[PDB]
């Protein structure tokens, strides 16, 4: 047996097809050797607890970088004349002119401009503080823990 | 900060370089 | 397919060519991989080094020059051959060669010497990338109709025949008919490649008007040079300004060519309903249309059939190629007609 | 014209050695004993591995982290005062 | 009437043609003699060679079109670039080596001269010559790379 | 143009929904194929028999929909986009105006609102929409890409592949590397995934990059 | 705004695709005949003809004068 | 009562200049195949591989890399030039196995002895329903 | 290796067994039809999946059917 | 396979007489194709290492002395090689 191992027919392909189809039917238990009901259902329930961690993880990390490199605190005080900051860009391919020319909002130097809503969502449910933001991030690390 | 100097070229070209010899070496691999 | 005969009609010429085709076939394909890279990929480092604000790390006539030293010479050997290697002519055969003498009509420019720069260099080697890669589809499809390492009887299955099964991996456009089929897709690219770069060249370098005092005004200004060795200099100077005269010919003499614009759009959109789609989908979905005729007592005598695997390749490809035509035809003519 | 054989595959089947070579070391036998001495800490491939993923993540982002701005146009950082953005905006 | 083609070693049915590409004695001559065809030698040995060439050339590209070439940090950062793509290539390499070989297996090569005559299989196709090689072929590599950039900006030699 | 675009938005939803019900009705087996459940979700064909059976699998049904609920979605969204910026811009009449004929909509919603973008960097400079032009460039890239997949299919391919394998074995220096698995073209269903995957990605990339670019350009 | 409803609108797109690719993969793997016999769920695939041709026909009077009516104003 | 022939491997070989569409390191590593026949007079044939060949009169011999191969050379001289035919499967290690006529007797004939492999005693729509051999490892068909 | 089935509904036309491009396929006598034969397939290690024997097949619907499985160096048709 | 071109070193020496004596004549206003080409060899040589430039006439001398040279070698060998097979 070799890679995949839930499947001795494709394991003894001699051929490159063996990777793909080994790549694209891995989340098909029904198909898999030796496999069982009650062995299916037990692998959907930790796939389930999988894709909440993943949900925890990435909601985590946007709530981190937008309190390290935004601007929540000054958008906070002229909602309508501040641009919203997603995160910062440390690219070594960019030139001068790149780097002046990304350089907005009051940053320091090339930011990129949020388009999805998280500032007006976050400040209507009453969040006023980057202390806030770094507290719901660490909340929700120990939630996808 | 200097922090981005370090992590952007660990997830870019160090991190994926480890995988990608990991998993070559794991889907090489028979018995 | 028909006529070879060796047992009657042996020729030692082709039979050698039959015994060596794999590396005829290697070769080409390799020469047309190093063509693609080394021609395309120069316009897709311009592009980049554009936009992260780098110009000076271009492939162009102020950062980093690739002239074609080749045809400068021919042209000067042709502007120079009158008096020395054509001592019986009075001027050039040409007036492109690069003489120096300018011929007006009329207030309008008709002909005058052309320049060669670093982006002819590169439109040049796409024209000799996309001649290669159509000569590789249609040379492998001449010289693999009989047999192969795949399907050593492709002889008996005859000229035009759509595959030879899912055996094999899959079989799907295996004949020397389907070899066609693909290289007509790419002759319609070489070609529009060609007439494009003819166009600007011809409204950027030579085409114009002329004053009293002799100075030439060029239809789009001399743009050509630094605007053509970017992707989006082809679509901002080339498709998106000279497309403003069919788009506002409605209410004029012109609207004919703004209608055939859409018309051939929807006709080139129309042929990949059956280049993407298979025969077995509309046989099963007639199956349904022809109950509700046997409901009513309207079914035909002549069973309706869905198109042959082949038939709709052909479809496909017909449509296709007269769409991107018409289309570029109305362009053209509505484009040259005002100005 | 007898072009296979049971009880010798190997001409058979092609298992012909085109362009190898048995004539003995050309390299001088001084010099050999350098390179035999001074590459051989290389010659495990266990350890090797590791060695160059090491070496290549350490010094990496050590001439990453201690560039200065006259390499990196980024490290250097912006040098004009931020223009307005549209409706006036920052 | 002579004919200059012939058949792979005489036998019609092996996927091969002898060519005077091929087949001649001065491009016989030039590719026995090129490190990688020397089966009876040490395969460090011929890996040390074969680095030192190749790093050796590696220099000048990355020296001259890098994006440093118009500052007075060319030459560094040229020859850096050319050190890290070599220990890439050792990396890959040494993941070769690992994934097809076997250790305590025979060798794989050919033991049959065209002349038919028999000979000791090549040990490089063994996970102990591959081994060795790549360690040859990194410190030659490494040692190229070096040497190249002494000579370029050490030594003000008249080079161009 | 509000009513006409609400019938063409009506067709669309009618022919995903023909298109994805007559899927998964004939996937037991119909007259072409009576035993169709003993093969599977997913398989290629039946064969060049009785006429010829590309495409006969209800996964086919679904790789087919997927091109009309893109079509579909598009015509929904280039209308929110085109009502929400002329109102935004004060002049709800050019679209009162000009969305009863297609070439009011291709002149006066893409070639005009595309000026900006197609901007981002010239022969003079570049400036902050320079990313998303980039992106409207690899988004038309990647979609054109996946024709190749759609439109060639496997026997061109197996055969071009077997010659590269002869120039490797034959090659000095180089046939001294060898593979461990065999090169071989992608399978038949491999393709319309592999195919319908760069289709969609640059759907999604070009009209991404259009949206945020036209409508920052010019409101912030 | 408009990043937000072009995104969720193309989601819920895909999401509507994947609920009737799931509906054939269960009629093609779990269903069956026999303990299904002439509930709604059997009869469903009794006339499916019917369905499948009034589909067809609503899609093709739409198609018709959609494409007729705007040609006509161009 | 059927003893399967003997491989000579001095048979002579036909005329052929050499082609690229020969053996590669597939025969080296795995299986190859060799077809021989008897004729009665020289003449001209297709190569399979692409090219012609002259086939010698008395017995000839030829290897091949595929048992597809073998068998369209076969039919074609069947089909052509009424010769009958016998080919095999060789093996790196030396076993040499015979592979058709197989009985003697061609495939199309009907000949006592043949064992039926593969015969499902119904018609095709008596197939059990996926559902009903769920979660086993069997198959609707060979049940 | 593919799977190749036959069902008492064949007729003993032969068709089936003169088109298959490796020998797979085979006649064997039997009681049942006219022609007093059926097909057999002993040899499904040396199928390709061409299909060419249903193609041939004179029943309403097929007596002969294949079934696409795993992939080896045969069913495939690779003479690297 | 060895020894393919049946090497004869003979043809070197008459293929290039039999270039230099016909082209040695001054039928071009008093110059011939070999002293024409001489002299721009010689003309180049003043200012080495430095290549010709663009416009200079010494590549047109070049590639219509070595087509006329090769043309004869080629055939001289080939006529020397054919008198013994036809
Ligand atoms: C799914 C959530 C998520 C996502 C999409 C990102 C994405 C990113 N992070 Mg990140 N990050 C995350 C969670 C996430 N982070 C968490 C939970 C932490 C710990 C609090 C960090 C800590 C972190 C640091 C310290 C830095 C980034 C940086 C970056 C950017 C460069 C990539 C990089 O260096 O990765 C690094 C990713 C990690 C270390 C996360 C590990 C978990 C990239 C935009 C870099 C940056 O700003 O570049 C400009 C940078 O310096 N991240
Ligand atoms: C725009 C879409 C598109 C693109 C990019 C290609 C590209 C290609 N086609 Mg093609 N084709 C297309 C559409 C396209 N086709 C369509 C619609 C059809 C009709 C069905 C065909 C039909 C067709 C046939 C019939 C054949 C090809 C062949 C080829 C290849 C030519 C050889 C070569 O190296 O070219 C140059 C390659 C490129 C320009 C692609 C590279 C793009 C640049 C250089 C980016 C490089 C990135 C770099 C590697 C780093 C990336 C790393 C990563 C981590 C980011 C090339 C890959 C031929 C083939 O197989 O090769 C001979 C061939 O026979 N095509
Ligand atoms: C190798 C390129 C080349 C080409 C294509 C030509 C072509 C031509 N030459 Mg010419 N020529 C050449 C090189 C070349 N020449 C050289 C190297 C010389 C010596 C300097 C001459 C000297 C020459 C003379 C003296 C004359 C021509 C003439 C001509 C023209 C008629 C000749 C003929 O037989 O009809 C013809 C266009 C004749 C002419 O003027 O025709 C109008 C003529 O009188 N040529
Ligand atoms: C007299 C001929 C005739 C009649 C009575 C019908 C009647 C019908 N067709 Mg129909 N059809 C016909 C010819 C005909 N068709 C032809 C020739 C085609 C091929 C182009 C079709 C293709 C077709 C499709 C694809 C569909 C129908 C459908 C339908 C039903 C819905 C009503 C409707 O108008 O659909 C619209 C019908 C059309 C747009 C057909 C075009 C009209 C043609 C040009 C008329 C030709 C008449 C013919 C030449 C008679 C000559 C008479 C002369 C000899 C004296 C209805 C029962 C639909 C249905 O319910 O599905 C089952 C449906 O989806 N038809
Ligand atoms: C996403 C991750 C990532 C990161 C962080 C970088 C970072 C970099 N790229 Mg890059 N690149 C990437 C992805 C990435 N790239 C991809 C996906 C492509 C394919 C399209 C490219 C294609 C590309 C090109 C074509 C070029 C770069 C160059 C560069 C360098 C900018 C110029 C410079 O500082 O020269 C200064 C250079 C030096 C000071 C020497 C090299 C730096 C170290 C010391 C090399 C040795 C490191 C180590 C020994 C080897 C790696 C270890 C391994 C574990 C990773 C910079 C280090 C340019 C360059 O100069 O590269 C050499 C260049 O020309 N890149
Ligand atoms: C196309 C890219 C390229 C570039 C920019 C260079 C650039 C350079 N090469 Mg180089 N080289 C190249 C391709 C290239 N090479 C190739 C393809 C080969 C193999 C045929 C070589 C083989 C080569 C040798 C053998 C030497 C150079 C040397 C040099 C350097 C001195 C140049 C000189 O004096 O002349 C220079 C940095 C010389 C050098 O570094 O001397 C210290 C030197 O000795 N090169
Ligand atoms: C909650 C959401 C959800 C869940 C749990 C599943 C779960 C499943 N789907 Mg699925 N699907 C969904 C939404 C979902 N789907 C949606 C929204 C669509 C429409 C786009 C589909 C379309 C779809 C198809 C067309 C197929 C499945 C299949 C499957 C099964 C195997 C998955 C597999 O092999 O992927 C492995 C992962 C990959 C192949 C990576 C995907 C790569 C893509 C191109 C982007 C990267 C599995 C039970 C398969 C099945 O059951 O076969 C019988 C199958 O053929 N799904
Ligand atoms: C722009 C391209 C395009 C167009 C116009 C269509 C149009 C259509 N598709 Mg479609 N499709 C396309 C692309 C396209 N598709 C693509 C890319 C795919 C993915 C592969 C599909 C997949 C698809 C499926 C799966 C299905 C359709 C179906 C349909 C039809 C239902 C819509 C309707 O009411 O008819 C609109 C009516 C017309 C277009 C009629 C125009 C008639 C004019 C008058 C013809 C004039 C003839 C000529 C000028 C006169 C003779 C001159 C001579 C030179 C010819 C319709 C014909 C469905 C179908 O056929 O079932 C009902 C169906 O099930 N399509
Ligand atoms: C109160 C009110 C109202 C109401 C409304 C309503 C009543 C609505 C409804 C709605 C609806 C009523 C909707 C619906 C929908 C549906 C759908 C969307 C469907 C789908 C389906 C599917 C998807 C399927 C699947 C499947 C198959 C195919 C087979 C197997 C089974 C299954 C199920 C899995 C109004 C507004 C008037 C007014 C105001 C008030
Ligand atoms: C749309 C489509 C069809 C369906 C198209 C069909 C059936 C073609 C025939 C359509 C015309 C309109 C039939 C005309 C019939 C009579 C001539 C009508 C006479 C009445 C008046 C018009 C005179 C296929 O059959 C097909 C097959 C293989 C690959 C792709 C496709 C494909 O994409
Ligand atoms: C181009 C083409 C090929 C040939 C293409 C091949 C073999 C590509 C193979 C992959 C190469 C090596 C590029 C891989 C690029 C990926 C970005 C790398 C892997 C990414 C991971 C996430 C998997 C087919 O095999 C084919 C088969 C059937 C119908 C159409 C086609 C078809 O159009
Ligand atoms: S029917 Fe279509 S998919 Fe099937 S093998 Fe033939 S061409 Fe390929």
């Amino acid at each position: 047996l070799r890679f995949p191992r839930f499947s001795q027919g494709l394991a003894q392909d001699p051929t490159t097809r063996r990777i793909w189809f080994g790549i694209a039917t891995a989340h098909d238990f029904e198909s898999h050797d030796d496999i069982t009901e009650e062995r299916l259902y037990q692998n959907i329930f930790a796939s389930h607890f999988g894709q909440l961690a993943i949900i925890f993880l990435w909601t985590s990390g946007n709530l981190f970088h937008v309190a390290w490199q935004g601007n929540f605190e000054t958008w906070v005080q002229d909602p309508l004349h501040v641009r919203p900051i997603a995160h910062a860009i440390w690219d070594p391919h960019f030139g001068q002119p790149a780097v002046e020319a990304f350089t907005r909002g009051g940053a320091l130097g090339p930011v990129n401009i949020a388009y999805s809503g998280v500032y007006q969502w976050w400040y209507t449910i009453g969040l006023r503080t980057n202390e806030d933001l770094y507290t719901g991030a660490l909340f929700l690390l120990f939630l996808s823990a | 900060n200097n922090l981005p100097s370090i992590f952007v070229p660990l997830v870019g070209l160090v991190f994926p370089a480890i995988a990608m010899a990991s998993l070559f070496l794991h889907i090489q691999k028979n018995k | 397919v028909r006529d070879y005969d060796p047992t009657n009609r042996y020729n030692d010429l082709l039979d050698r060519v039959l015994r060596h085709r794999d590396a005829i076939i290697s070769h080409l394909n390799w020469v047309c991989i190093f063509l693609g890279f080394h021609s395309f990929g120069l316009y897709i480092h311009n592009d980049t080094m554009s936009a992260l604000g780098r110009p000076q790390d271009m492939f162009s006539d102020t950062a980093i020059q690739l002239q074609p030293v080749f045809a400068q010479w021919i042209q000067n050997t042709h502007a120079l051959a009158p008096g020395v290697t054509a001592p019986g002519e009075t001027a050039s055969t040409s007036l492109t060669w690069g003489g120096g003498e300018l011929v007006a009509v009329g207030g309008k420019v008709a002909l005058l010497p052309i320049p060669l720069g670093t982006a002819d260099f590169l439109v040049h080697h796409i024209h000799a990338f996309t001649i290669h890669v159509t000569v590789l589809i249609l040379l492998k499809g001449v010289l693999f109709a009989r047999s192969s390492r795949l399907i050593p009887d492709k002889a008996n299955l005859g000229f035009r025949f759509p595959c030879d099964g899912p055996g094999r991996g899959g079989t799907c456009q295996v004949s020397a008919w389907d070899h066609v089929f693909l290289g007509l897709f790419w002759m319609y690219n070489a070609i529009s490649v060609v007439i494009f770069h003819f166009s600007w060249k011809m409204q950027s370098d030579v085409w114009g008007s002329i004053s009293d005092q002799g100075v030439v005004t060029h239809i789009t200004g001399g743009n050509f040079a630094q605007s053509s060795i970017t992707i989006n200099g082809w679509l901002r100077d080339f498709l998106w300004a000279q497309a403003s005269q069919v788009i506002q010919s409605y209410g004029s003499s012109l609207s004919a060519y703004g209608l055939f614009f859409l018309g051939a759009h929807f006709v080139w959109a129309f042929s990949l309903m059956f280049l993407f789609s298979g025969r077995g989908y509309w046989q099963e979905l007639i199956e349904s249309i022809v109950w509700a005729h046997n409901k009513l007592k309207v079914a035909p005598a002549t069973q309706p059939r869905a198109l042959s695997i082949i038939q709709g390749r052909a479809v496909g490809v017909t449509h296709y190629l007269l769409g991107g035509i018409a289309t570029t035809w109305a362009f053209f003519l509505a484009r040259i007609i005002a100005v | 014209s007898v072009y296979f054989d049971l009880e010798d595959l190997g001409n058979t089947t092609g298992q012909w050695d085109v362009y190898g070579s048995d004539a003995p070391s050309p390299y001088n036998p001084l010099q050999s004993k350098f390179f035999e001495t001074f590459a051989a800490p290389f010659t495990k491939r266990g350890l090797l591995l590791k060695f160059l993923i090491l070496g290549g993540g350490s010094l990496l982002t050590y001439v990453s982290a201690n560039s200065t701005g006259d390499v990196l146009p980024i490290k250097r950082g912006p040098q004009e005062p931020p223009k307005l953005g549209p409706r006036g905006k920052l | 009437t002579f004919q200059v083609v012939q058949p792979i070693n005489g036998d019609p049915f092996i996927g091969s043609l002898e060519t005077p590409v091929t087949s001649s004695p001065l491009i016989a001559w030039y590719l026995s003699n090129l490190p990688g065809y020397r089966t009876a030698v040490n395969p460090l040995l011929r890996g040390v060679e074969v680095g030192l060439a190749h790093g050796f050339f590696l220099v000048g590209p990355f020296v001259k079109a890098g994006p440093l070439r118009n500052t007075a940090y060319a030459g560094s950062a040229g020859s850096l670039a050319a050190a890290g793509l070599v220990v890439i290539l050792s990396m890959c390499l040494t993941i070769y080596g690992i994934s097809s070989f076997k250790e305590g297996e025979p060798s794989i090569a050919p033991s049959l001269t065209l002349t038919g005559r028999k000979k000791q299989p090549d040990q490089l196709q063994t996970a102990d010559g591959w081994a060795k090689f790549t360690g040859g072929f990194f410190f030659g590599g490494i040692s190229g790379v070096t040497w190249a950039y002494f000579l370029l900006y050490v030594l003000d030699l008249p080079y161009f | 143009g509000d009513f006409l675009v609400h019938h063409a938005i009506a067709l669309g939803l009618h022919t995903t929904t023909l298109i994805l019900v007559k899927g998964a009705l004939d996937a037991r087996g119909s007259k072409l194929m009576p035993d169709k459940k003993d093969f599977g979700y997913s398989f290629p064909c039946d064969g060049p028999g009785r006429g010829g059976t590309c495409d006969i699998s209800a996964w086919d049904a679904f790789y087919l929909a997927v091109f009309w609920m893109l079509n579909t979605i598009g015509w929904v969204t280039f209308y929110w986009h085109w009502k929400h910026i002329t109102l935004w811009q004060g002049n709800v009449s050019q679209f009162n105006e000009s969305s009863t004929y297609l070439m009011g909509w291709l002149r006066d919603y893409l070639w005009l609102n595309s000026s900006q973008l197609i901007n981002g960097y010239n022969p003079f400079g570049m400036n902050s929409l320079s990313v998303w032009a980039w992106m409207f460039l690899f988004g038309h890239l990647v979609w054109a890409t996946g024709f190749m997949f759609l439109i060639s299919w496997r026997g061109y391919w197996q055969e071009l592949i077997e010659t590269l394998a002869w120039a490797h074995e034959r090659t000095p220096l180089a046939n001294l590397i060898r593979w461990k698995d065999k090169p071989v073209a992608l399978s038949i269903v491999q393709a319309r995934l592999v195919g319908l995957a760069h289709f969609s990605v640059g759907y999604i990339f070009t009209y991404a990059a259009f949206l945020i670019a036209s409508t920052s350009g010019k409101f912030g | 705004q408009a990043a937000l409803y072009t995104h969720h609108q193309y989601i819920a797109g895909f999401i509507m695709t994947g609920a009737f690719a799931h509906g054939a993969i269960f009629f093609i793997r779990d269903y069956n005949p026999e303990q299904n016999e002439d509930n709604v769920l059997a009869r469903m695939l009794d006339h499916k003809e019917a369905i499948i041709s009034h589909l067809s026909w609503a899609s093709l009077f739409l198609g018709f004068h959609t494409l007729g009516l705007y040609v006509h104003n161009d | 009562g059927f003893t399967p022939p003997q491989l000579d491997p001095n048979t002579p070989s036909p005329i052929f200049a050499g082609s690229t569409g020969g053996l590669l390191r597939k025969a080296q590593v795995e299986e190859f195949y060799v077809i021989t026949w008897n004729s009665p007079k020289e003449q001209i044939f297709e190569m399979p591989t692409g090219g012609a060949a002259i086939m010698r009169e008395g017995p000839n011999l030829l290897k091949l890399a595929r048992k597809e191969q073998c068998l369209a050379l076969g039919t074609r001289l069947r089909s052509k030039y009424k010769i009958t035919y016998q080919f095999y499967r060789v093996f790196p290690n030396g076993e040499v196995q015979y592979l058709h006529p197989k009985d003697g007797v061609y495939p199309e004939k009907a000949n006592p002895g043949r064992e039926g492999v593969g015969l499902n005693m119904r018609s095709i729509g008596k197939n059990v329903s996926p559902i009903e051999v769920k979660f086993t490892g069997k198959q609707s068909y060979d049940l | 290796s593919h799977s190749v089935k036959i069902y008492d509904t064949c007729i003993g036309c032969t068709q089936c067994v003169r088109a298959c491009p490796t020998d797979v396929l085979e006649m064997i006598p039997w009681d049942g039809c006219k022609a007093k034969q059926i097909a057999s397939a002993p040899r499904t290690e040396d199928c390709v999946g061409c299909k060419r024997c249903e193609s041939a097949c004179p029943t309403d619907f097929l007596s002969v059917r294949v079934y696409l499985w795993h992939e080896t160096t045969r069913s495939m048709g690779l003479a690297y | 396979e060895r020894n393919w071109l049946r090497r004869d070193l003979n043809v070197v020496g008459f293929g290039l007489i039999g270039w230099l004596a016909p082209s040695s004549i001054p039928a071009i206003n008093g110059k011939s194709l070999t002293g024409l080409f001489f002299d721009s060899i010689g003309t180049e040589l003043a200012h080495f290492p430095t290549p010709p430039a663009l416009t200079s006439q010494f590549w047109l001398w070049l590639v219509t002395w070595h087509l006329g040279l090769f043309l004869c070698l080629t055939f001289g060998q080939i006529g020397f090689k054919g008198r013994t097979e036809d």
